[PDB]
């Protein structure tokens, strides 16, 4: 299952 | 014995031909689990692993959810990148990004990871610490300042030492038949004259899994990692491996020559000479 | 631009066996960029309906593709795999040698 959290450059 | 859950992600941009492409595939080991490809009719997370086809509309719902607003992630950071590097909006640029954990047989974390490249270089990775960056450059420099404001790091390490080692077992008791079976290489050494003087002792090693293998040769017992050809580790395209390692030597010296294997399909390391 | 060219190899998945069905493979890698061209011969002519894996890369960052189709081998059909690249000046041909 993967890490959902959005992080923007 | 020891495992690995990873996911690998990777956009492309192609200016004048549409929007980015974006490829993401997960891995449990050397197996391939699910993968999503933008260009694909009609994109979703797809199972391609026996083990992983249990899992319910839900699992596929928000994993498909998750690798989409990646897409549109990268999309929006590869013109970010654009701005950092201060360059013209002409060519084809790439952001990669690869993240997960690795345990012991007893199921603990051993080590966690999240890093991304752009362009093929180094851009910025999570220190082993879980806590830390490390920044290539005074552009990733910008993303780390963001980051550590964001406390990214945080969040990341809460995933890692949880969620990704509770999936990790999960899989490895669905998958047991599989992930947890080691297949020991098949081997052999074939001799291949060159001339009246000279012949290759080619040792082989086929059939194994996982990829990891040490093949060698020796000399009167004295490694020769100088005056070796060693092929890269390839897929044979049912789950397997193949790799081999060879050896130019003088007519007649033949058996002065022993090749060794190592894999952890096997109790006891090999020891294979050239048989006329 | 840094870049990278591709390694390759051609190979079956069994051990050649003149009449019997096997599989001819080909693994490029080590490059960058992704964007490639891989087109495996028979006796010259372009395969149809090449399968390839899904886009994945190395813990160095550098690119890998396998490129397949089923065959069955004989003893006087020639096998390769061809390839072009951005670092490439024009395509490199790899013969398949059941010996490798």
């Amino acid at each position: 299952g993967r890490f959902a959290a959005a992080i923007a450059k | 014995g020891s495992h690995s859950m990873r996911y690998f992600h990777t956009s492309v941009s192609r200016p004048g031909r549409g929007e980015p492409r974006f490829i993401t595939v997960g891995y449990v080991d050397d197996t391939l689990f699910v993968r999503f490809d933008s260009d694909a009719a009609s994109p979703r997370e797809e199972p391609r692993a026996p083990w992983i086809e249990q899992e319910g509309p839900e699992y596929w719902d928000r994993e498909t959810q998750i690798c989409k607003a990646k897409a549109q992630t990268d999309r929006e950071d590869l013109r970010t990148l654009l701005r950092y590097y201060n360059q013209s909006e002409a060519g084809s640029h790439t952001l990669q990004n690869m993240y997960g954990c690795d345990v012991g047989p007893d199921g603990r974390l051993l080590r966690g990871y999240h890093q991304d490249a752009y362009d093929g270089k180094d851009y910025i990775a999570l220190n082993e610490d879980l806590s830390s960056w490390t920044a290539a450059d005074t552009a990733a420099q910008i993303t780390q300042r963001k980051w550590e404001a964001a406390r990214v790091a945080e969040q990341l390490r809460a995933y890692l030492e949880g969620e990704c080692v509770e999936w990790l077992r999960r899989y490895l008791e669905n998958g047991k038949e599989t992930l947890q079976r080691a297949d020991p290489p098949k081997t052999h050494v074939t001799h291949h004259p060159i001339s009246d003087h000279e012949a290759t002792l080619r040792c082989w090693a086929l059939g194994f899994y996982p990829a990891e293998i040490t093949l060698t040769w020796q000399r009167d017992g004295e490694d020769q990692t100088q005056d070796t050809e060693l092929v890269e580790t390839r897929p044979a395209g049912d789950r397997t491996f193949q790799k081999w390692a060879a050896v130019v030597v003088p007519s007649g010296e033949e058996q002065r020559y022993t090749c060794h294997v190592q894999h952890e399909g096997l109790p006891k390391p090999l020891t294979l000479r050239w048989e006329p | 631009m840094i870049q990278r060219t591709p390694k390759i190899q051609v190979y079956s998945r069994h051990p050649a066996e003149n009449g019997k069905s096997n599989f001819l493979n080909c693994y490029v890698s080590g490059f960058h960029p992704s964007d490639i061209e891989v087109d495996l011969l028979k006796n010259g002519e372009r395969i149809e309906k090449v399968e390839h894996s899904d886009l994945s890369f190395s813990k160095d960052w550098s690119f890998y593709l396998l490129y397949y189709t089923e065959f069955t081998p004989t003893e006087k059909d020639e096998y390769a795999c061809r390839v072009n690249h951005v670092t490439l000046s024009q395509p490199k041909i790899v013969k398949w040698d059941r010996d490798m």
